[PDB]
């Protein structure tokens, strides 16, 4: 069921929807996105996994991570998945991700801010049940408060709106999990002769002990991970044992219980000790930023791909992928201090179509790295 | 006094242009004495019944009010940042 | 029993400091923050931060992590940094909720 949606508000936008149930394949859903909607396959693909809960990030901090991610995002064609509800680290996000869109002089490149919400969380969902293909329907815009139920934003263009399965509640995360598996394995042009395989990444934003599972689903689909650190949730509880070193159970059973008091569960506390050492099990595929430091979420963006990449495998074609991406962004240091540093050997032949996209793509710095490299 | 003035004359010669092609943009088309043709047709019409100064659709108005914001940000980054790698900063 | 308390003792260094307000500042919000961990205990040293526009004071020692801060809370210190000419606690208020 696919439907047009036209908010009525401050600003007059016109939005796609489509709902979608559990039972559903992703490669059905992922046609849609990019054939009847006409959006291009994404060069960068980042998820937000948090900032729903009450605890919000200090307006700072919001403002921060929020001028990081578009300028990222800019560069490229990135799509940004959120859940598609006026809430939280959401509504600022597709706030920006909108006023980027509107002050880019450039279509050729688009950040797109897609919605993945569940549809018993919908306001006024009766007032988009209509779905006229000549008359879109029309959506009025509520800063709904805390609450349980929320108002999609009127700032991303697109949605997933994917209803409540009966056998558990927990349908939204298991399709936002599924859809970002599938765009993991996907690439990034039209036609596979000059395009990588798609860069799918995971940002974390104060998250709720509930995430825990579908965190550790995504780590088992091998996409990598950026956590904040001051965001508040786990974010805090992860970047605190990665800065100690090692992870015991006695250390993050009372890191849990400080940061979340509120849980009183021995069989959840357990579970989630167990899903935390699992999680940091892997590692490589975990990441911090810090915006207090670094505030170059790019850099930390291609550190944490590249990272990902050369742990899953040594070969020099698994870096290629990740050549072309750091050339994509002009990240001329970061190639060479990561994909050219010794271990990886790069005939001239490996390096001829990286050649041609750095030539062809204005970046004299790369063409000066291939030149010396053979 | 040419020495002094030369480059504020400049700025001024362009400030008082603004105003002369303004004065130029709503004049009508026919030179004097044929002017009074023109003045006919204006009273006649008058009687009967601009490139600057253009009013935008609000979607169009909102998108350039939004570009315009998103342009003063990256001017005052610019700034900011030009600031933080002076000389004097950095020592 | 006067060490005992600690938290209402503070050296001034004239050599090493000599900023006698950063120091004034900094041992009454230190009193206050060990006397209670309440929002608005630090509401009335927030005030005394805003009136000799030591922002760099308050970011460091309340506007730190532990404090929440509503917009209510807010609302009364914001005017006062408004009504007194002072921009930096304006922007930091404006940037805190």
């Amino acid at each position: 069921r696919l439907g047009d949606i036209d908010f009525t508000g401050v600003s007059r936008t016109r939005g796609k929807f489509v709902r979608v149930t559990s039972s559903t394949d992703p490669a059905e859903i992922y046609q849609i996105l990019t054939k009847q909607w006409g959006l291009a396959p994404p060069h960068l693909v980042v998820a937000l996994m948090g900032g729903d809960e009450v605890a919000q990030l200090k307006p700072w901090l919001r403002d921060t991570l929020r001028k990081g991610l578009v300028k990222a995002a800019q560069s490229t064609g990135a799509w940004i998945l959120t859940s598609g509800l006026r809430f939280g680290i959401t509504k600022n996000l597709g706030q920006a991700v909108r006023d980027h869109s509107l002050a880019s002089t450039s279509p050729k490149v688009r950040v797109v801010a897609i919605g993945i919400a569940p549809w018993n969380m919908i306001q006024n969902r009766d007032l988009l049940l209509s779905a006229k293909p000549d008359h879109p329907a029309t959506y009025p815009t509520e800063d709904l408060p805390y609450g349980a139920v929320y108002s999609l934003d009127c700032n991303h263009s697109h949605f997933i709106l994917v209803d409540e399965d009966p056998k558990r509640p927990g349908a939204t995360g298991e399709m936002r999990v599924k859809m970002l598996k599938h765009i993991s394995l996907q690439r990034t042009g039209y036609g596979g002769t000059g395009s990588i395989e798609i860069p799918v990444l995971c940002l974390l934003v104060h998250g709720e002990p509930r995430i825990l599972q579908k965190m550790y689903k995504n780590i088992q689909n091998s996409i990598p991970w950026l956590i904040l650190a001051g965001s508040g949730g786990v974010a805090d509880i992860l970047v605190t044992l990665m800065d100690r070193g090692c992870w015991d159970a006695d250390i993050v059973q009372e890191l849990l219980i400080n940061t979340f008091p509120d849980g009183l569960h021995s069989t959840e506390i357990t579970s989630w000790t167990k899903l935390i050492q699992r999680i940091l099990d892997h590692g490589h595929l975990l990441t911090v930023h810090d915006p207090e430091q670094d505030s170059e979420l790019d850099t930390v963006i291609l550190k944490a791909l590249v990272k990902a990449c050369k742990s899953q495998s040594q070969e020099a074609q698994d870096f290629l992928d990740a050549l072309k991406l750091a050339v994509a962004w002009n990240r001329v240091d970061i190639a060479k201090s990561e994909i050219f540093s010794g271990d990886v050997q790069w005939s001239a032949q490996d390096l001829e179509e990286v050649m041609m996209e750095a030539l062809v793509n204005d970046k004299p710095d790369f063409v000066r790295l291939f030149v010396d490299n053979g | 006094t040419f020495q002094v003035v030369q480059e504020n004359a400049d700025i001024f010669w362009k400030f008082q242009r603004y105003n002369l092609i303004v004065e130029y943009h709503s004049r009508p088309a026919l030179a004097p004495p044929f002017i009074i043709i023109s003045h006919i047709t204006q009273a006649l019409l008058s009687f009967i019944k601009d490139l600057l100064e253009r009013e935008l659709p609000s979607g169009l108005d909102q998108k350039l009010m939004t570009w315009e914001t998103v342009q003063k940000e990256n001017y005052l980054a610019k700034l900011e940042h030009e600031h933080r790698e002076s000389s004097g900063e950095r020592l």
